[PDB]
RNA sequence: ACAUACGACCAUACCUAGUGGAAAACUCGGGAUCCCGUCCGCUCUCCCAUAGAUAAGCCACUAAGGGCGGGGUUAGUACUCAGGUCGGUGACGACUGGGGAAUCCCCCGUGUUGUAUGU
RNA sequence: AGGUGUCCUAAGGGGGGCUCAUGGAGAACAGAAAUCUCCAGUAGAACAAAAGGGUAAAAGUCCCCUUGAUUUUGAUUUUCA
RNA sequence: AAAGCGAAUGAUUAGGGACUCGGGGGCGAUUUUUAGCCUUCAUCCAUUCUCAAACUUUAAAUAUGUAAGAAGCCCUUGUUAC
């Protein structure tokens, strides 16, 4: 039986951690924004650590989410990069899973030597239809025990759909 | 007033360096939590401002060289 | 390895919260205010006129706050609009203030004010509250009430206050400002007294019907299927709910009764007896650990 | 040595255990008259209207009634003479007590328990009287055979 | 009896795991012109009640479940108020007239109820 | 065993959304420790300061508007004649 | 006061089970990215021996506030700017 319980994408979230602020970290946001199609939100430094070379309330990195469609064409591009080949320790219990990649032009962005290059890190969520009632505002509550995403399904989704392998 | 002034001055000044010692040595901060790490470097950055102000008078110098022990003593101690 | 937080003493030390906050359907904070009043009048009631929203339905009731639980003086719900003429869009903006309306009526009729009091009569997006009626020679002040919106977020242009909206047209005094009605500008503090006019009568529902005829037609039709089915047009829109409005003032308790199965009072009683699950006795519970204690122990 | 407001309150104004939180609202729905026996009882969480300590306890009379206040009269214990003293405390330290209803009760009983009897015409012997020595009986050892006692001799637990 | 809206006492109602749910109701669900709000129609806000489904929320039942609630035991024990030209080098203890607790351990139980509408 | 002769145009007043400390499992450079995502989490965080009490759709946190930190005089509580 | 710590905070004695990648020292070629074979601390879980004027889920004895009516209880209906 399986009338309501097929997966999907919940949401892909996907950051890039420049690690210092100033103009390099604007290059990065304007990256950002052609490859998604919308505006970037910043993040500020919670801790201070002189080793690092970073304080507080200082900007440091940038993020943005997209769901969808948009989200599974993007998702695909990644992919390719991989060649769908993925270890099987990216899968968390729950039911997730992310991966990153070294340079952002290996897919085609046009490369512009005045932007520069920039490492991203790749990140996806899984769900089940109605699963609003943990996040509803008024009488909100718990999802059961069996209509929660193990680490087996989603290893079976990822091959079966994409065609991928496992290490 | 230039002497006595003068003498709290440098007792204000021994303490921050002091305390810096154990802020940076990693024995200390392993067993210490960030809640008490972040409010000490609070405390310490307007420390620093009232050195540069010329209105500041043994009384005021004096009370957070008490104030400054007792923020750190209460975090090692337990 | 770490400790397990949830252990037996953390279960010992765990302290509940309210029932109704563990279910979230109430706010405690908001209530107090709501339902305490000055010591100064002992036991002058304070009257609230609660909505709450479902998927397909809307609830209004006036209540009364007491020591042991709340008294409700008058309800009405939107499953009486259909004795009216109304089918459609039973939770569209303007069905609120049809219900709205409804309960108005039917409160002053309940205490004999229904003579006096008449209200607007003729709905128009203009800003007015209830005054003082004069009769006997002398001055009667109307009756009041306040709102309770519950959890829903009180933005510009929300169904909660179309409610309030139509219980003040009714005759019953409610007081507000005008700055959440919709066609409020917060640009300009002014508000535009002809969108709120058109918004009542469902005129936003029905722009929504030609504009989605021109550009999608397949679309249009499954978003729509009921009202085509009964050909209910958009031009008609106006003049279905003005006409509704005129038969709640004239009788606002005519009966209304819906095509679910129907059976007396005692034997819905019956029938739900025969479904229900009988707690096990204290000797068959014991009776069945030796039935688990023996196949488990012959199982190796 | 010091003596401020609410020293010595460590334990008197806390609330209980597994008791901290929402208030029962309940509490604001009660009404008064003037005239009516309540007592004090300080609830930690509300700050304002809040008595001092030595009325944490005792019972008074009301005396006013305000918008969300009332007046209670309580008599101190000053050395050698007693003073009156009028104190102003928000509802939610104040409580109705039951300190009177048993009088209240009886005389409603007596009222109409003495309204019978004079239509029948007999004594009632309605005021009441402290325990008496108890009456002669009779016991029987029909299979109740008592048990003979003795004390133990000494023996060593641990 | 069952369901929904507003409540009262505020775990006998909470937490973990497993099975079942007539009628209606509640829920998940579909859409993004208008009111309104976001990095993102996720949440909030508007429109539809057709279609799909009891998978989850919700209700009920099961477990020599953890916890909580009531009781028995521990015990007339520990402690304590009054009394003697009472014992004892002291530490401290027995007796006379009264009041009188708390764990470990053992047994049972797993929400009750008010106003309005409807199955 | 410790504390006070100060500090604050908000750290004062009203309203609204959100939930903290910490732990488990995951993601290019990235590590004990930087940023992102999900699950558990009765306060073990935070609230100018000594210590105690109090607080979870808040009294904490961020956002929006403001000056009840204003005017005229009386009654009452604590130290106490 | 007593009581409690296989109940929170603080102090404290001892074995057992589960774990290796937490630190330390070995072994089969110290081969070792061998989750091999050894093990010493640390950690986690079910038990165990003693404590608290500035700790607590519980909780006495002795003392302590109020009440026990004629200024009381009940029925009928005038005044007012609240
Ligand atoms: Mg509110
Ligand atoms: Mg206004
Ligand atoms: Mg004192
Ligand atoms: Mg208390
Ligand atoms: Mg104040
Ligand atoms: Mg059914
Ligand atoms: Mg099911
Ligand atoms: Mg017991
Ligand atoms: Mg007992
Ligand atoms: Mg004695
Ligand atoms: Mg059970
Ligand atoms: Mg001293
Ligand atoms: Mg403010
Ligand atoms: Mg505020
Ligand atoms: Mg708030
Ligand atoms: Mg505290
Ligand atoms: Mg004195
Ligand atoms: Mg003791
Ligand atoms: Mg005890
Ligand atoms: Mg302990
Ligand atoms: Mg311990
Ligand atoms: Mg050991
Ligand atoms: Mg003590
Ligand atoms: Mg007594």
């Amino acid at each position: 039986q399986n009338p309501m319980r097929e997966l999907r994408i919940q949401k892909l979230v996907l950051n890039i951690s420049v690690g210092e602020s100033g103009d390099r970290l604007t290059r990065a946001a304007k990256v950002l924004e052609q490859l998604s199609g919308q505006t970037p939100v910043y993040s500020k430094a919670r801790y201070t650590v002189r080793q690092f070379g970073i304080r507080r309330n200082e900007k440091i990195a940038v993020h943005v989410t997209v769901r969808g469609p948009k989200a599974e064409e993007i998702l695909e591009r990644g992919l390719k990069v991989k060649e769908y080949e993925l270890r099987r320790r990216n899968f968390s219990e729950t039911g997730n899973f992310g991966f990153g990649i070294s340079e952002h032009i290996d897919l085609g962005i046009k490369y512009d030597p005045s932007i520069g290059i920039y490492g991203m890190d790749f990140y996806c969520c899984m769900t089940r239809p109605g699963e609003r009632v943990a996040k509803r505002r008024r009488c909100k509550s718990r999802i059961g025990a069996s209509h929660r995403i193990t680490r087996e399904e989603t290893i079976r989704w990822f091959k079966q759909r994409f065609d991928g392998i496992v290490r | 007033a230039f002497s006595k002034r003068f003498e709290a001055k440098q007792q204000l000044e021994s303490y921050i360096s002091r305390v810096e010692e154990i802020i940076s040595d990693p024995t200390l901060s392993l067993k210490l939590k960030r809640g008490q790490k972040d409010k000490i470097e609070q405390a310490l950055s307007e420390a620093m401002a009232q050195l540069e102000i010329e209105d500041s008078t043994a009384d005021e110098l004096k009370k957070k060289e008490l104030a400054l022990k007792r923020l750190v003593t209460k975090a090692m101690a337990s | 390895f770490h400790k397990l937080v949830k252990n037996s003493a953390y279960y010992s030390r765990f302290q509940t919260k309210f029932k109704r906050r563990r279910q979230g359907k109430t706010d405690y904070y908001a209530r107090k205010r709501l339902i305490t009043q000055a010591k100064n009048k002992y036991n002058a009631p304070k009257y609230r006129l609660v909505v709450r929203f479902t998927n397909r339905d809307i609830i209004t009731q006036m209540v009364t706050s007491e020591i042991n639980g709340d008294k409700i003086f008058a309800a009405a719900y939107s499953h009486e609009l259909r004795a009216y003429g109304i089918n459609h869009g039973l939770t569209n903006w303007a069905a609120a203030y049809a219900t709205g309306l409804l309960l108005a009526r039917r409160v002053l009729a309940k205490l004999g004010l229904d003579k006096t009091f008449t209200g607007v009569e003729e709905p128009n997006g203009e800003y007015t509250l209830t005054e003082a009626a004069e009769t006997e020679d002398g001055e009667r002040r109307p009756f009041k009430a306040i709102l309770d919106v519950g959890l829903a977020r009180t933005s510009t242009g929300a169904r909660v206050f179309g409610v309030m909206k139509g219980a003040s047209d009714g005759g019953i005094f409610i007081p507000h400002s005008e700055n959440r009605f919709p066609g409020y500008d917060i640009e300009t503090e002014e508000l535009d007294t002809e969108v709120l006019k058109k918004y009542i009568y469902g005129g936003h529902v029905a722009e929504y019907m030609e504009t989605l005829a021109d550009d999608d037609e397949e679309r249009y039709k499954s978003q729509f299927v009921k009202y085509i089915e009964d050909d209910v047009e958009a031009d008609s829109l106006e003049e279905l709910y003005a006409e509704a409005h005129k038969q709640i003032r004239a009788d606002p308790f005519r009966k209304y009764v819906s095509d679910a199965p129907k059976k007396s009072k005692e034997e819905w009683k019956a029938e739900s007896l025969k479904y229900k699950k009988a707690k096990l006795s204290r000797e068959e519970r014991k009776a069945r650990v030796e039935a688990k204690i023996k196949q488990l122990l012959a199982e190796q | 040595h010091a003596a401020g407001l609410r020293s010595g309150t460590r334990y008197a104004f806390s609330r209980g255990f597994r008791k901290h939180g929402q208030i029962p609202l309940s509490t604001y729905l009660r009404t008064y008259r003037v005239g009516d026996i309540v007592d004090i009882k300080v609830n930690g969480a509300v700050q304002k209207g809040m008595p001092h300590k030595f009325y944490h306890g005792k019972t008074g009379v009301v005396y006013n009634v305000t918008k969300s206040a009332v007046g209670v009269i309580v008599y101190k214990r000053v050395k050698h003479r007693y003073i009156e003293k009028r104190i102003n405390v928000r509802i939610e330290h104040v409580k109705p007590s039951r300190s009177r209803e048993d009088f209240l009760r009886r005389v409603k009983e007596n009222a109409e328990l003495k309204k019978k009897a004079k239509a029948e015409g007999v004594p009632v012997q309605l005021k009441r009287q402290p325990a008496m020595p108890r009456e002669a009986h009779t016991v029987s050892i029909a299979d109740n055979k008592p048990v003979t006692l003795a004390p133990v001799a000494y023996e060593t637990t641990i």
